């Protein structure tokens, strides 16, 4: 199972534990904010600076 | 009659819905624990095993099932005798003391 | 230069309960006309009106904006 | 009061199953919900009535507010 | 040779304080809020202090600091508004910890009840002096009539008075003692938490049926931390809703006013959490009874372990006893709602009307009421 | 509450009444000293002119 | 007595995740600049909110530069005039407070940095009030120099009617009608009371994502470790 | 305060039409939802140039 | 009598995994 | 730590704010030490172990 | 206050207007002294009995 290679490869050690969730936070940020911004932005389309700084 | 209106409180309580029953429900204030240290072996047994399931069935906010419910001419009053000893001791005392 | 604000306020002014609330304040307006010493005053009636002309008006309006 | 003197158990037996092997939501919604509506039947009779009436209450002191506030023709 | 859990000093008392502390099986969710409470605290404290370090404690540039604060420090409108927000969640979670503590029968610990009465008491006052830093219209004379609610007492009165406010009235120096005061209180609200806990621990927990729960205690960190832990992430949930989509849900919007002592503003009213009392204020119509009747609206809590007469410690297995404290419930957001609105013909008798049913239903109807269950129950 | 009361406590008030009065007189000298409260030291001889 | 509430107007940024029509806050900056800064103050914002929000840098500098600011000490101890700068906060158009009542009738403009959040009732109230303007009705008198509005609280203000259509030219080109320079103004307004508006909502979009993925996860975690409890069987077995 | 008429109007040396809230030359309002008259401070009378007023 | 003592049955609770008696555990651990 | 480029107006405030709370977190740590104190007893200037004269 | 502007101008206040201000306030910095004074010799007192070995 997919699961249970990532267990006992990654999960078992709690040091490794930690080095994943360390990781996957540094992905996780950027993936996040990303995905964030993005739809805060399509929200509001046209409503903000950034979508304006173009015509001054 | 009044055992109408003491049927009706009974089961409005809710205690009998966990399996307990009326003296396994009081208070314990000084008098009380007194009065369980004094109760036989087997009753403080199965007191506290109804207790334990009780406790265990609030966890999980569940009920007995309607069949083992302790019902109202079934109910014991276990700890009343021990408790009027009790009581009746302190009044003594509190005689004597005045 | 025509306001859309004016333009609503005409078209919204047709709600039956702007109906009421003006022939409501003409029948404050004809009283304390005539009678001359009296100090009722038709901002009751006006409040009325202005109400419900404007939760009407609010609901449209800025889309035309 | 720490664990060793805090009462006497006899004759007292607990199974219990370790968490790895359990399924933490079994039967989440087919008993849950079953339970939820049993206690709020339980305890609705016996919680609603003071706030219906505190919401009359409300509703009638607004409203009374309103008419004293209002014009008296004279 | 031996764990340093339970053989550091330090360490020995976290873990018979937090770790390894015998805790019943069946609390329910209302106990969580004891953990919020204290994080709240925590919350109130650690935002507290990011303000301290831009708001200058001076009539001429209290309000423009605040101002400050929120338009020009990196990220302080976050602050400003999650202290306030979270200060209306810690008067939240304190009337859900009381009414817990009532509720099933929590006040036979006596020692920590009272303890509880001493800490209420402090919170409202660091509520008090905090609403007045702002220097806002509402702070202002919100800070006015509250004070001026001390002249009542006869003989030192008036002297009382103007001690507190450093003057003939409030100004400069009262803002600046208030300041000062409401850094220094929240540290003795957390030596009097610390005792409150230490004297909770002696006799352990009250769970929700009320028997001794002595033969289910199950150790706290495995079990208690996650529950606390998720208890803490829902109050973050709404306090972060309410600072994040509302954070003007719960104040007064005059308070983005200067404070000009030559205008009253037209409603004038304390924060959300006091208008329970400041309506038992306006029910009585003598001021020293008015003041009485305030102060005893919260002292009547030391009274409940003397006025509880039913021979069960919780209200679970009491049905008529959960139809009053329901409606004593009812009438506390009755009051609350009756201090919110001005004073007149139809909030008068309104008000009079619930404050004497919030003192009747503690004082007379709960024990009569205990006295014709235990009657109904064959003892 | 009515547990109190009867032969052995009356006898217990009155031993310590002659201390409990005493020790309210302590308060009462102590509270007029510590905040100078005038209206009773207007009357006692020789510090009638600390005023 | 009585007062009229301000209707519930469908705000752009009324949404729950919405945010300022910041063009609409260039249009209404242009409004204060030119109509109500001749007589209204603002003060806790500075030219130098402007950019990023409404207006670009060399904008804000230019609009800045326009206007004359009283300086500190010259080399001998004058009052120089110089031009404003970017971090310069908006010009008070009365030098004392008690100036702005005597050039009026007597009733001070109230600084508009927080009118928005200090008026109960919010944009709505404040434009309302400027698109609510009418004539009195009959049998209230008001006094020579006063003005009749319905929303504000006595229905007597002291404000000449500062909106009317074609009142000012917007850079863009949009009509002047009065409704739209009433809208554009109350964006604006809110936008000084909070600035941090957008950046406010991002963050509680961000915060609604994170908790309706945390709490789910750690209820899973507390179901885990309880479960031991929530699933042990009791038995009795009495001799 | 709304547009007060200081040292005029129709009645005494005060006097405020913006409300209901009229005045008097005692300074009584004659009418209005004013919470009450010009507010009147404690003056230790003792004569003119030597009256104590806070 | 401590051979009358039986464990009562947990299946309605045990995941998907181990819920047979004749599967071992072992080889779901990792997994679980 | 300024709060800025040079010790000013932030930096004043935040010293304040650090002056106020900082000793409380002082008299924490000193009940601490009397804690630890405790567990051992004081010592005396002989450094010998004062334990059967106390 | 903790006001660039406002900071030594207060604490002339608190010397020279507060009733009894001026004990408190020397009171607070010669009591930093004692603080100090008494810290020291702690320390020295630690050091010498060979009370650090705790
Ligand atoms: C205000 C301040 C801020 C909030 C403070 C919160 C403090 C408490 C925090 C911990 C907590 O929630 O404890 C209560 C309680 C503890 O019991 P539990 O872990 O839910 O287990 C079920 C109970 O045994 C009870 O089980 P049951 O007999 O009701 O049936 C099983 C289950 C199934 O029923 C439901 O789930 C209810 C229907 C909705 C689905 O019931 C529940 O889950 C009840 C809770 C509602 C969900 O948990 C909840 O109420 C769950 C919170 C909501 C789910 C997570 C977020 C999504
Ligand atoms: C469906 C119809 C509505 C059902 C809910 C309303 C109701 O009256 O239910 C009474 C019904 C019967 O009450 P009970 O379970 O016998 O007594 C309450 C438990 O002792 C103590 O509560 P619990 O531990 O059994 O259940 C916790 C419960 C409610 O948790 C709390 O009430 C404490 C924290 C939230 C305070 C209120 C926030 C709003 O959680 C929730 O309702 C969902 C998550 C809420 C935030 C986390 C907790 O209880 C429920 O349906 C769940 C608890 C109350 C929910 C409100
Ligand atoms: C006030 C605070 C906010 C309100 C309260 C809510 C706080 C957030 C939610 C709760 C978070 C608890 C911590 C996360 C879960 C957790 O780690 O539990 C301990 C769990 C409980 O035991 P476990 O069994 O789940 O994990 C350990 C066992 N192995 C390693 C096999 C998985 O233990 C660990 O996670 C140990 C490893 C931790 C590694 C941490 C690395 C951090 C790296 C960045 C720094
Ligand atoms: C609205 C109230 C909260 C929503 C849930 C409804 C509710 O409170 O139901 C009452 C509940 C009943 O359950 P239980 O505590 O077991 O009482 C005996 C039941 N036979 O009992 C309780 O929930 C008791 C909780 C008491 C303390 C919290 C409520 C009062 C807060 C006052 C502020
Ligand atoms: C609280 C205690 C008082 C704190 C403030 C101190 C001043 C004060 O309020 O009272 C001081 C007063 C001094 O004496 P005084 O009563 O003024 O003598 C003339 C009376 N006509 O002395 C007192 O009032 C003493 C009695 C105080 C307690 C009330 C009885
Ligand atoms: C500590 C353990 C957690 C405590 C609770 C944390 C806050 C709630 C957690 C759940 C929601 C999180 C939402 C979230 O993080 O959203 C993102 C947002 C910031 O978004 P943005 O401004 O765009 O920046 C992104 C790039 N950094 O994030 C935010 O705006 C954060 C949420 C608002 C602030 C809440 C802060 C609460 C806890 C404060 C702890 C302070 C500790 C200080 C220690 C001493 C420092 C000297
Ligand atoms: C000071 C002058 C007096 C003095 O200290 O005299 C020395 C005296 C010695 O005392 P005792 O240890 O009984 O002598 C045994 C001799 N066989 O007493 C001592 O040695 C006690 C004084 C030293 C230890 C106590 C702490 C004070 C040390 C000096 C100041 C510390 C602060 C600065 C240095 C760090
Ligand atoms: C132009 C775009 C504007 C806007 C948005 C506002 N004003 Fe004025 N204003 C003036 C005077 C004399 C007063 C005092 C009247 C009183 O409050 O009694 C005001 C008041 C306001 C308010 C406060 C209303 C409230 O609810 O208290 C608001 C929100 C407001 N103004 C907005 C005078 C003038 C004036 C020339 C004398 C001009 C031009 C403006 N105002 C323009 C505007
Ligand atoms: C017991 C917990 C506390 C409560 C209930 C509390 C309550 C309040 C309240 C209601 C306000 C007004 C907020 C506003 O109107 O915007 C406030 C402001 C303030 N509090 Fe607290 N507070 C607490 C703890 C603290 C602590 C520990 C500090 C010091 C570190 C502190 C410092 C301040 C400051 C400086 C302000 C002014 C900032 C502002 O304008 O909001 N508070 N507090
Ligand atoms: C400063 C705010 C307070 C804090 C931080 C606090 C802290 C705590 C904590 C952590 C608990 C254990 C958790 C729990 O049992 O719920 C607790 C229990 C308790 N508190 Fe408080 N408390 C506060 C206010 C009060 C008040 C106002 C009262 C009532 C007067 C009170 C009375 C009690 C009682 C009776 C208990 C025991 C409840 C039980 O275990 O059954 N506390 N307190
Ligand atoms: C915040 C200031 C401090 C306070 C309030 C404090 C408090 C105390 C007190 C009351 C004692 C017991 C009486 C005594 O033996 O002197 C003590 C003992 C001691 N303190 Fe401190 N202390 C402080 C600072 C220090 C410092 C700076 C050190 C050295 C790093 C220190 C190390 C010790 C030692 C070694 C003892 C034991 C002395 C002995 O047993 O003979 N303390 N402390
Ligand atoms: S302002 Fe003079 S009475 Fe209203």
């Amino acid at each position: 199972t997919l699961t249970a290679r990532l267990y006992s490869l990654l999960f078992r050690r709690t040091s490794t534990f930690a080095l994943t969730i360390a990781v996957g936070a540094l992905f996780f940020e950027r993936a996040f904010d990303q995905g964030a911004d993005a739809i805060y932005e399509h929200i509001n389309q046209g409503k903000l600076w950034k979508h304006i700084k173009h015509k001054y | 009659w009044l055992e109408g209106i003491r049927k009706w409180y009974y089961n409005a309580a809710g205690f009998n819905k966990l399996g307990l029953m009326r003296d396994d429900t009081i208070y314990e204030d000084d008098d009380v624990k007194e009065a369980i240290r004094r109760l036989p072996e087997n009753l403080y047994n199965d007191r506290v095993f109804r207790i334990k399931r009780a406790l265990d069935l609030t966890m999980r906010q569940q009920i007995l099932p309607k069949e083992q419910w302790t019902k109202y001419e079934e109910d014991k009053f276990y700890l009343e005798p021990y408790l009027k000893e009790v009581i009746r001791e302190r009044k003594e005392r509190e005689e004597w003391a005045k | 230069l025509v306001d859309p604000l004016t333009t609503v306020r005409e078209q919204c002014e047709q709600i039956e309960k702007c109906i009421k609330a003006r022939e409501r304040l003409e029948l404050c307006d004809q009283r304390v006309s005539s009678r001359s010493q009296t100090e009722e005053d038709c901002t009751e009636e006006l409040f009325d009106f202005l109400h419900a002309r404007d939760h009407c008006v609010a609901h449209k309006l800025f889309n035309s904006l | 009061r720490e664990f060793g003197h805090l009462t006497r158990m006899r004759h007292v037996i607990t199974y219990s199953l370790s968490p790895f092997e359990q399924r933490a939501f079994p039967h989440y919604f087919t008993k849950g919900i079953p339970n939820v509506l049993r206690r709020t039947r339980a305890c609705i009779l016996r919680v609603a009535p003071p706030f219906v009436v505190f919401y009359l209450v409300y509703t009638w002191g607004t409203q009374e507010f309103e008419k004293s506030k209002r014009k008296n023709p004279a | 040779m031996t764990n340093i859990r339970k053989s550091h000093p330090l360490m020995k008392i976290i873990n018979n304080a937090f770790i390894d502390l015998p805790a019943p099986s069946n609390i329910s969710s209302w106990w969580n809020f004891g953990s919020l409470l204290g994080i709240c605290l925590i919350l109130q404290i650690l935002t507290g202090l990011f303000l301290a370090m831009h708001y200058t404690s001076d009539t001429t540039t209290a309000f423009s600091s605040v101002t400050h604060i929120c338009r020009d420090v990196n990220y302080g409108w976050v602050i400003r508004y999650l202290h306030a927000n979270g200060a209306s969640m810690f008067f939240i979670c304190l009337f859900i910890h009381v009414g817990r503590g009532l509720y099933y029968g929590s006040y036979m610990f006596l020692e920590t009840w009272n303890i509880g009465v001493v800490l209420l008491f402090t919170v409202m006052a660091t509520a008090f002096m905090g609403y007045v830093l702002p220097w806002g219209q509402m702070s202002f004379w919100g800070a006015t009539v509250i004070t001026n609610l001390l002249s009542a007492i006869p003989y030192i009165g008036t002297d009382l008075v103007e001690w507190i406010w450093g003057g003939f009235s409030v100004d400069k120096a009262t803002l600046t003692r208030f300041f000062a005061f409401h850094f220094i209180l929240p540290f003795i609200i957390t030596a009097l938490a610390a005792v409150h806990l230490l004297f909770l621990h002696e006799t352990g927990s009250n769970n929700p049926t009320g028997i001794s729960s002595d033969m289910d205690k199950i150790p706290f960190h495995p079990y208690y931390t996650i529950k606390d832990i998720l208890g803490a992430l829902f109050m973050m949930l709404i306090l972060l809703i309410l600072v994040l989509f509302s954070p003007d849900l719960l104040g007064d919007p005059d308070n983005y006013t200067p404070a000009n002592p030559l205008n009253t503003p037209p409603h004038i009213k304390p924060e959300w959490y006091f208008l329970f009392a400041y309506a038992i204020l306006r029910s009585i119509p003598n001021k020293l009874g008015g003041v009485l009747a305030l102060v005893a609206s919260i002292l009547i809590l030391i009274l409940m372990p003397m006025l509880h007469t039913s021979k069960q410690r919780s209200m679970m297995f009491r049905p008529l006893s959960q139809c009053l404290f329901w409606m004593l419930v009812a009438d506390l957001i009755t009051l609350t709602w009756i201090g919110g609105q001005p004073v007149e013909h139809p909030f008068i008798i309104i008000g009079q009307l619930a404050s004497i049913l919030y003192f009747l239903i503690i004082l007379v109807l709960m024990p009569i009421t205990s006295i014709i269950e235990n009657n109904l129950l064959k003892w | 509450l009515s547990r109190f009361l009867g032969p052995r406590y009356r006898e217990l008030a009155r031993n310590w009444i002659p201390t409990a009065s005493m020790w309210g007189a302590v308060g009462a000298v102590g509270l007029v000293w510590a905040t100078d409260w005038r209206l009773i030291l207007d009357w006692v001889p020789y510090i009638n002119g600390k005023f | 007595d009585l007062e009229l509430h301000a209707p519930s107007y469908p705000w752009s940024h009324r949404g729950l995740l919405s945010s300022l029509d910041h063009t609409s806050i260039r249009r209404g900056f242009q409004v204060y600049k030119q109509v109500c800064s001749s007589c209204h103050s603002m003060d806790y914002v500075a030219y130098r909110h402007l950019v990023g929000v409404c207006y670009t840098e060399e904008e804000a500098k230019a609009l800045a530069e326009e206007v004359e600011v009283q300086d500190g000490p010259n080399e001998d101890g004058e009052m120089f005039m110089r031009p404003g700068k970017l971090s310069d906060y908006f010009p008070k158009p009365y030098p004392n407070p008690e100036a702005a009542r005597a050039a009026n009738n007597g009733a001070l403009p109230p600084d508009l940095s927080y009118i928005v959040r200090a008026r109960h009732g919010g944009e709505d109230y404040v434009f309302s009030l400027l698109t609510g303007y009418c004539e009195p009705p009959t049998g209230v008198s008001l006094r020579e120099g006063l003005y009749f509005n319905p929303y504000f609280p006595g229905q007597a203000i002291a404000m000449a009617p500062p909106i009317y259509n074609e009142v000012l030219e917007f850079d863009d080109g949009t009509p002047a009608t009065m409704s739209q320079v009433a809208k554009d103004v109350c964006t604006f307004l809110r936008w000084a009371s909070e600035p941090e508006h957008d950046h406010r909502k991002r963050m509680g979009l961000k915060m609604l994502m994170m908790m309706g993925l945390l709490l789910p996860l750690v209820y899973a975690m507390k179901r885990h470790k309880w479960s031991v409890l929530k699933s042990r069987k009791l038995a009795y077995r009495p001799p | 305060g709304c547009v007060p008429i200081a040292n005029a109007g129709d009645f005494g040396g005060y006097y405020c039409p913006c409300h209901g809230s009229h005045y008097d030359a005692s300074g009584r309002i004659r009418k209005g939802p004013a919470p009450l008259n010009l507010e009147v401070p404690t003056y230790e009378f003792t004569s003119d140039d030597l009256v104590i007023v806070g | 009598s401590h051979t009358d003592i039986r464990v009562p049955d947990f299946s309605d609770y045990r995941r998907a995994e181990v819920l047979d008696s004749t599967k071992s555990s072992k080889e779901s651990s990792d997994a679980r």
